[PDB]
C-alpha cells in the first residue's frame, strides 16, 4: 500500500529515523 | 363476397350528426375514424341508423365525450378486426368520459393486431369483467381499465361463451344482456372458425360463411385481390398500405394528382420490392419515367428534416413520424412517463438513425431498461446546445440500468458537457467508461456530472471476497473469510452479512429490497476486525449464526461498508454468493397414533409423520408391552358401591447511521489535526421395524389386555442410531366369548344346621379377572332372590354358604359376572330340604 | 502537513526523511 | 505562600528525558506543555523524580505515545487548576494512545475552566467511571471518554469521598487504589473548602491551608499581587494574561526587547484600560511615547491578512486567530465535524467581523443549527471565487435550519452565484428570501441552486387549514376540514392524518419522525375528495377514528400530498394543531374482593380500584343479602358416608408510493395529449353508597350465613346512573359457641317390651342447622355404646328409642353434632329397669 | 380562478361555443 | 397547443374564442 496514514505514520517514522528525534523549530 | 362495400377514407365528426350520412356505402376505412364532442344530442336518435357494412378499420377508434349513446350495438354490428398501422398513444381503442354509455354491445371483436385497449372515466358501464381480452388480444400487459363503474360491483352481472378459466375462476364471458362472446377451439387460434368449430380456410379470421375457403369468409390476414387473399401477391400488382395489392396503374396517378402542391397530405409514392411506399429509404432516388428509385451513386441519405428543431417521443405514435430518418437535423428528448415498456417497438421503428444534430435528453422515465434501442448512434454535432452548454442528459431515470455494451459499440461527441443526475440503478463505473469512448475525457464545469446518488441504491464493486473457512452443525453455522482493507484503514466501518433461505440453488441476484416485514433478505451487523499493524495478521473476522432450522439450504454473502467521500475511490468489495447446509439431528415426534379395537388378533394401528422431518427418515420404532392388570383391585369386595367398566422491527435507524459515521470521522480528523501540529518539516420388548407405512396390525396376542404401544420415527441407523421420542397407547382387544361363564358340577352339601354348602369349579380362563358370582336361589312361588359372593370370599371357602333356610325345594343358579360385563347363567339345581 | 503529502497522494523515502531532522 | 515558584514559559518534550531537568524552580507554566514520543525509555527511570511545586497551568496539558509511565502521581503531584486561555481542538487536557497507563492518579483536578477533557485509546487504564466529572469541570456535554480498557467491567475496581448519588446509583468516587476524591460541601462551589468543610474566603480555589484567608489559600480565581489576590487591581499595576496584574515598568521592555524583528512570537504590548494587550482592536491607534492607543481620526478598521488565502474553520482553537479582527482580506471555509455544538463559543470569538474579501463555504457541518453567530456581516467582495465562479457555499449541513432573522440584518453580495444542496432541515422559503436581500435577483447558472433535496425532510408551506366540524363520541371521533385544492386540481393525492395521545397540551411541534414500531405518531391515509367543478360542494372531506379508548386527551392535524415538480409553486398547505378529548362511559369492574371472617358483627371487605376509570368515578355501590342455607340437605340420614364442613408493519412502502405518483401522473399526461390534438386554433336488599375508601365492614347481622357480598364502582349518578358489573364473594362470621349444643329434661318412659324412649328438647337457634344427636348409652363395666338419630328420624318421633335391652341401670348421654361442628354432651342420667 | 385546465375546460369552452362549434381543417 | 396556452399561464377570453371558430 504503502498509504501511511493513522497508526502506521506513528510506528513507520520512528523504524526509520529511531535515534536522531524529530525536528522541531 | 370478402369486401364487398367501397373503399372509404379517414374522417372526424363533430357538433352535429349530420355528416354522419356520408358512410353510406363503405367497409373499409383507412385512417382512423373520430366521434367526438356532441352534446345537443337526445338519445332518442341513436335508434333508426346503423353502419352494418363496416367491417375493416385500419388505424383507430376513438369516442370521447358524446352525450346521448348507451350501447354501440345499433351503431357498428359487423366490425371484426383493427389493423393498426397508425396508433394513438399506444392504442387502438379507446373509450374517454361517456355519460350515458350502458354497455359495450361490441359482440364481434376478433384481432386486436398491434397496440391495446384502455377505458376510463366512465361511471356507467358493466359487464367489462366478461370480455377475456386475451383471447381477442396479443397482449394484456399495456390495457387499462381503471375507473368506471365496475370499480364496484353493483350493477347486476347476470348473464347467460364456455365460462373459460382463464383466471383463477370459472367466469362465464359474455358481451351484453343478449349475446355470449364466441371462442374458437384452441387447435387453429387466428385462422377464424365457424359454429360448429370446424376452422375456416389459413388466411382468413373471425367468423366465415363456409370452412376451408379462401373465397367466402369475412376477413383474411395479408392481403386481398379481387375476392381472394394470398399470401405475397403476385407481380401484375404492387402492395399497397399492407392490406392490399394493385396495379402500377394504380398508384401512378396518386402521383400525378397531387405532385401539384395543393395539400402535404399525399407523398410522391414510390415503387419498390412491390410496394407503393411513400419514401423508399436512404440509399435511394428516384428516377423521373419509371417511378422506381435505383441504388444512389455514392452515399445519400435521406434526412429528416425536424419541425421547430426538437419533437419529444412519449409513446410509439410520436416515434413512428421517424420511421426511415437517419439524420436528424434537430434535437430529441424521449420522455416515457409510466406504464410497462416501450422497448419492443422503437428498434423496430427509430433503430435505423445515425446521425443526430442537437442534444439527446433522458428525462422522467420510469420503465426504461437499457438505451440499446438506439441501434447506430455513432456521432452527436451539437450546432446547437441545450442550456448551461449541454449534449447528454439523463435526469431522474428509475430503472436505467446499462447504456450500451461498449464491446460493439461506438460514440462520438464532437463538442458539449454531458450532465447526469437521480439515477439510481446506474452505476459510476459505466459513466466513466462513457467518457472513454467519447471525444471529451476532462470538459468538466464543476459542477459536473453527480457522484453521491448516481446509483446510491444499487451496488457496483470491483473488488472480490473469497471465503476461506466454513464449519458446519446442525444449529449453528460459524464464517470465516479473509481480510480486506481499503487504501485507508481508518475509513471502514464493519461488514455487512445478509442472509436467507433457498429451497434450491436458483436464487437471484440481491437488487436491493427491505422491509419491515419477513418476504426478503435477513441482515447482520459486525464490528470491523481489529488494527494489527501486521502484514500477517489475526484480523481473519468472522460470526457465528445462531437460530437455524437442521437440514436446511441457505445462501450467504457478505458486503463492504466505506463512508462516501468527495474522491472516486474506495469502492468496497462484495464476496460471490455461495450454497452452504445445515446438519442433520434427532427427528421430531410422530403425530396421532390412532388404533382403533376390531379384533382379537387384529390389532390395528395408524399414525401421522412428523412434523420436523430433519432429512429422509427411514423407518420407524415400534415397541409393545403385555401387562398383569392393576392388583389393587385383587382385594375389593365387589359387592359395595362401586364397579368399573374397560372399553416492532428496525429495518434502518438512518439518523443514527447518521450518528454512527458522524462520530467515527470525529476520530478521524481529530487525530488529522494531530499530526499536522506535532511534526515540523525541516527547512426386552416384543418388537420389529416398518418401512414405507402409516398404519400396522399386530397378531398373535393375548385377548382382554392393555398393550401400552409407544412409537418413534428414526434417521438413518446403522451408524450412531438416533431417533425421538415416542408416545404411548393402551390397546384392547374385542370383548371375549362365553368364556367369561363356566361351566361345572354344582354340587351341595347339607348339613344339620340347616347351612348348606355348594361346591363347583371357578372360571380358568376368565375375562381377565372374574369378580363377582351372582348367584341366587329360588323357592316354589318366592321370586329369585340373589345372594353375593367375593373373590376373597370364593378363594378362602372354595364355595359359598346359605344360612338360616326354611324347608323346602330350591331352585340355585349361579352368574359368572366379571369387570367387563355379566356371563351366562349356570343350571338351576333342584336340592330339596325336609321337615 | 504530513497527512496530506503522505496519506492522499503516493509517499517517498525521501520526503518524510526530512521529517527526522 | 500562594505561588511561590517561578514563571516558566511553555516548552515542548521530546525524544530523551534530559529536558525535564529545566522545570526544577518553578510553579506556574504559561503557554502549554506538551510531552511527547519517547519510545527508548524504561519504566524504571519514572520513580525517582518528581514536579511537586507545579500549581497551575494555562492552557492544554497534552501527553501522547510515551512508552513507560503507568502513573502521573509520582510526578504531578499538586497541580489543580487549568485556566484554558487557549484551548487545543476545543479540549485543554488530552490523553492519547498510551502503552503503560495503568491508573491516571490526578488526584488534586479541582476546576477545569474553558474547554473540557477526552482521553482515547489507552488499553490499559481503569477507575475511570470513579471520577465524577461533574464536580470539577463546568460541563460535560464536550466530553469523550471511550475505546479504554474500561469498555469491559475486568480491571477490578474495589477501592475506598461521598458515595454520591449524582447518577441513578450510589457509586463511590475515587481517583487510585490508595486517593479518595475530595467534594466541598455544597453551600460553597468553587470557593475552595478545608477537611472540616469550612470553606475558605471567596477569591480562593480547591485545597487551603486556613480558610476566610485571602493570603494563604493555594491558587486564587481572578489575579495575583505579591502574596494576595484582588478581583480588580488597582492602578499603579495593569492586568496581564488575565491572572495578573503587574506594574507599567514591566510591560514597557517586552515591548523595547523585541520590537526588533527577532522573532515572530511576540507582539507590540499596548497598555488600555489597564489591560497589557497584544494589540488593541480596531478604532485605535498607538501613540509612540506613552504606548497606549488613543482613537483613531476616521474609521480605522484591524484588517487581518489571512495567511495563503484561506483558514479553514475547525474549532475554537481555528477560530481564535481570528479574535479581534474585522476585515478578512481571503476566503473563509467552516468546517465543524461531529460533536454536540459549537454556537455558544463563536459570537464571542469571530462576532465582531464585519468584511470578507474571498467566499464563505459551509461543509460537512453536522450540528450547527443557525448561522447567527456571524453577528455583523453585511458585504461578500468576491476578488476571487471558487471554481464554477461561486460565493456562497453550502453543502451537506444535517441541521441547519435559519440563516438569518432578516428583519434586523443586512446583507450585500457585490458579485458571484449562490449554491445549495443537500440542507435536510432548510426551507426553499428561506434561500429567496435571502435572494431578495441579496444584491443578485436572478444571476443563475442553470443548474443553480437545487430545487428538490433542499428541506425534503423539513416541511414548510404557505398555506393552513381550519377545521370546520368535530364530533366526540366516547369510541369514534369524527373529523371534518375545509375543501382545499392547488392550482391544477389533477395535482392531488389526498390528505395524511398524523394523530397520537398526550396526557397535556405540551405537544411538541411534529418535525418529522418515524418508527416502524411505537414511540411516535401514527398515520392513516386518506383518498381524496371527488371533483364536483362547483364552488358550493360535498367536498369537505372526511375520516372516523375508531380505536381510541375513552376520556383520553388527544391531539391530531392534517397535511397535503402534492407531486413534486419543477414548479416553484403549489407547496400544499397544512393544518394547525389542536386537541379533542373523548367522552366518558361506563367504569371496568373493580378488582380483588378480598373479606376476612373476624367477628360475628364485624364482617370486613376490602377491595381494588378499578383498571379502567373512564374518568373520576364518585361512589360504590355494595349489596349484601341473607339466605336460606340450600334445603336440599334437609332429608339426609347424616349416619351414612359424608358430612360437610363450612367455614412486522408498513411505515412506508416507498416504491409503491412511486408506482402511486407514476400511475396517477400516467393519467395526467393521457388526457394532456388528448387535449392537444382534438382542439384546433383558427388560424329489596340492604345496602349503601360507600365513597372515598377501599375497605368496609357490615354489622347488625345473623351468625353463621352466608352473605353474597357483590360490589360495583361508578361514575356521576343523578342525571343517568352508569356503572360497571359486580363480582359476587360469599361471606360468613365467626364460629358459633355454647348454642350449638342444648340445656334439658332427659325424660324416659319405659315400656313393657323393654323398649325406652327418650323426650328432650331440641336446640332452638341452632349452628344454622342441627343434623345429629350423637346419643350415647353406657352399663356399668361396658363402653359408652354410642348410637343414631337423624334430623327426619327426631322429626317425627319427637324423641327416641332403643330396643333389645338387658336388665340393669344404664347412662345415657347425647350430644348435639351440628354440620359446623360437634357440641357439648348432656348431662348422663341414671335409669334403671330391673329383673 | 380561471385556471381552465383538466376537466375545467372540456366543460368551460363548450359554455362560451356551444352554437358554432369548434374548429377543424 | 390549448394545454400550454391556457394551463400554464393565465388564460383570456379572447384566445380561446378563436378555437370555436
Amino acid at each position: 500500500n504503502q498509504h501511511l496514514c493513522g497508526s502506521h505514520l506513528v510506528e513507520a517514522l520512528y523504524l526509520v529515523c529511531g535515534e536522531r528525534g524529530f525536528f522541531y523549530t | 363476397h370478402l369486401y364487398p362495400g367501397e373503399v372509404c377514407p379517414g374522417m372526424d365528426i363533430r357538433n352535429n350528426l349530420t355528416r354522419l350520412h356520408e358512410l353510406e356505402n363503405c367497409s373499409v376505412i383507412e385512417g382512423h375514424l373520430q366521434i367526438l364532442l356532441m352534446f345537443k344530442t337526445r338519445p332518442e336518435d341513436f335508434r333508426d341508423l346503423s353502419f352494418p357494412k363496416l367491417i375493416m378499420i385500419t388505424d383507430y377508434l376513438l369516442l370521447f365525450r358524446v352525450y346521448g349513446l348507451e350501447s354501440l350495438k345499433d351503431l357498428f354490428p359487423n366490425l371484426t378486426v383493427i389493423r393498426g398501422s397508425r396508433l394513438f398513444f399506444n392504442y387502438a381503442l379507446v373509450i374517454f368520459e361517456m355519460v350515458h354509455l350502458k354497455e359495450l354491445g361490441l359482440y364481434n371483436l376478433m384481432n386486436i393486431t398491434r397496440g391495446s385497449v384502455r377505458i376510463e372515466k366512465n361511471n356507467e358501464l358493466c359487464y367489462l369483467a366478461t370480455i377475456d381480452w386475451s383471447r381477442i388480444l396479443d397482449s394484456v400487459e399495456d390495457n387499462h381499465i381503471v375507473l368506471n363503474k365496475d370499480d364496484n360491483e353493483e350493477c347486476g352481472d347476470i348473464c347467460p361463451c364456455p365460462a373459460t378459466v382463464i383466471n383463477g375462476q370459472f367466469v362465464e364471458r359474455c358481451w351484453t344482456h343478449s349475446h355470449c362472446q364466441k371462442v374458437c377451439p384452441t387447435i387453429c387460434k387466428s385462422h377464424g372458425c365457424t359454429a360448429e368449430g370446424l376452422c375456416c380456410h389459413s388466411e382468413c379470421l373471425g367468423n366465415c360463411s363456409q370452412p376451408d375457403d379462401p373465397t367466402k369468409c369475412v376477413a383474411c390476414r395479408n392481403f386481398y385481390l379481387d375476392g381472394r387473399c394470398v399470401e405475397t401477391c403476385p407481380p401484375p400488382y404492387y402492395h399497397f398500405q399492407d392490406w392490399r395489392c394493385v396495379n402500377f396503374s394504380f398508384c401512378q396517378d396518386l402521383h400525378h394528382k397531387c405532385k401539384n402542391s395543393r395539400r402535404q397530405g399525399c407523398h410522391q409514392y414510390v415503387i419498390h420490392n412491390n410496394k407503393c411506399i411513400p419514401e423508399c429509404p436512404s440509399g435511394y432516388t428516384m428516377n423521373s419515367s419509371n417511378l422506381l428509385c435505383t441504388p444512389c451513386l455514392g452515399p445519400c441519405p435521406k434526412v429528416c428534416h425536424l419541425l421547430e428543431g426538437e419533437k419529444t417521443i412519449d409513446s410509439v405514435t410520436s416515434a413512428q413520424e421517424l420511421r426511415g430518418c437517419t439524420v436528424i437535423n434537430g434535437s430529441l428528448i424521449i420522455n416515457i412517463r409510466g406504464g410497462n415498456n416501450l422497448a419492443a417497438e422503437l428498434e423496430a421503428n427509430l433503430g435505423l438513425i445515425e446521425e443526430i444534430s442537437g442534444y439527446l435528453k433522458i428525462r422522467r422515465s420510469y420503465a426504461l431498461v437499457s438505451l440499446s434501442f438506439f441501434r447506430k448512434l455513432r456521432l452527436i454535432r451539437g450546432e446547437t446546445l441545450e442550456i448551461g452548454n449541454y449534449s447528454f442528459y439523463a435526469l431522474d431515470n428509475q430503472n436505467l440500468r446499462q447504456l450500451w455494451d461498449w464491446s460493439k459499440h461506438n460514440l462520438t461527441t464532437t463538442q458539449g458537457k454531458l450532465f447526469f443526475h437521480y439515477n439510481p440503478k446506474l452505476c459510476l463505473s459505466e459513466i466513466h467508461k462513457m467518457e472513454e469512448v467519447s471525444g471529451t475525457k476532462g470538459r468538466q464545469e464543476r459542477n459536473d456530472i453527480a457522484l453521491k446518488t448516481n446509483g446510491d441504491k444499487a451496488s457496483c464493486e470491483n473488488e472480490l471476497l473469497k471465503f476461506s473457512y466454513i464449519r458446519t452443525s446442525f444449529d449453528k453455522i460459524l464464517l470465516r473469510w479473509e481480510p480486506y482493507w481499503p487504501p485507508d484503514f481508518r475509513d471502514l466501518l464493519g461488514f455487512m452479512l445478509f442472509y436467507k433461505e433457498a429451497p434450491y440453488q436458483n436464487v437471484t441476484e440481491f437488487d436491493g429490497q427491505d422491509a419491515c416485514g419477513s418476504n426478503s433478505w435477513t441482515v447482520v451487523d459486525i464490528d470491523p476486525p481489529l488494527r494489527s499493524n501486521d502484514p500477517k495478521s489475526q484480523n481473519h473476522p468472522g460470526w457465528l449464526m445462531r437460530g437455524l432450522k437442521p437440514w436446511t439450504q441457505y445462501a450467504i454473502f457478505v458486503k463492504t461498508l466505506v463512508t462516501f467521500s468527495d474522491e472516486r475511490r474506495t469502492y468496497g468489495a462484495k464476496s460471490d454468493i455461495i450454497y452452504v447446509q445445515t446438519d442433520a439431528t434427532n427427528p421430531s415426534v410422530p403425530l396421532d397414533p390412532i388404533s382403533v379395537s376390531n379384533s382379537s388378533s387384529q390389532i390395528i394401528l395408524k399414525w401421522k409423520p412428523p412434523s420436523d422431518p430433519n432429512g429422509n427418515i427411514t423407518h420407524y420404532l415400534v415397541f409393545w408391552e403385555r401387562q398383569a392388570e392393576d392388583s389393587e383391585l385383587f382385594e375389593l369386595d365387589y359387592c359395595l358401591k362401586g364397579l368399573k367398566l374397560p372399553s416492532c422491527s428496525c429495518p434502518k435507524t438512518d439518523s443514527q447511521i447518521l450518528k454512527e459515521l458522524e462520530e467515527s470521522s470525529f476520530r478521524k480528523t481529530f487525530e488529522d489535526y494531530l499530526h499536522n501540529v506535532v511534526f515540523v518539516p525541516r527547512p426386552h420388548r416384543p418388537f420389529e421395524k416398518v418401512v414405507n407405512k402409516e398404519s400396522l396390525v399386530i397378531s398373535g396376542l393375548r385377548h382382554f389386555t392393555g398393550y401400552r404401544i409407544e412409537l418413534q420415527a428414526c434417521n438413518q441407523d446403522t451408524p450412531e442410531e438416533r431417533c425421538s421420542v415416542a408416545a404411548y397407547v393402551s390397546a384392547r382387544t374385542m370383548p371375549e366369548a362365553k368364556a367369561d361363564d363356566i361351566v361345572g358340577p354344582v354340587t351341595h352339601e347339607i348339613f344339620e344346621n340347616n347351612v348348606v354348602h355348594l361346591m363347583w369349579q371357578e372360571p380358568k380362563e376368565p375375562n381377565g379377572l372374574i369378580v363377582l358370582y351372582e348367584v341366587s336361589y329360588r323357592r316354589y312361588g318366592d321370586e329369585e332372590l340373589h345372594l353375593c359372593v367375593s373373590r376373597k370370599h370364593f378363594a378362602l371357602e372354595r364355595g359359598c354358604r346359605l344360612r338360616g333356610l326354611s324347608p323346602g325345594n330350591y331352585s340355585v343358579r349361579i352368574r359368572a359376572t366379571s369387570l367387563a360385563g355379566n356371563g351366562s347363567w349356570t343350571e338351576p339345581t333342584y336340592f330339596y330340604v325336609t321337615d | 502537513g504530513i497527512v496530506e503529502q503522505c496519506c492522499t497522494s503516493i509517499c517517498s523515502l525521501y520526503q518524510l526523511e526530512n521529517y527526522c531532522n
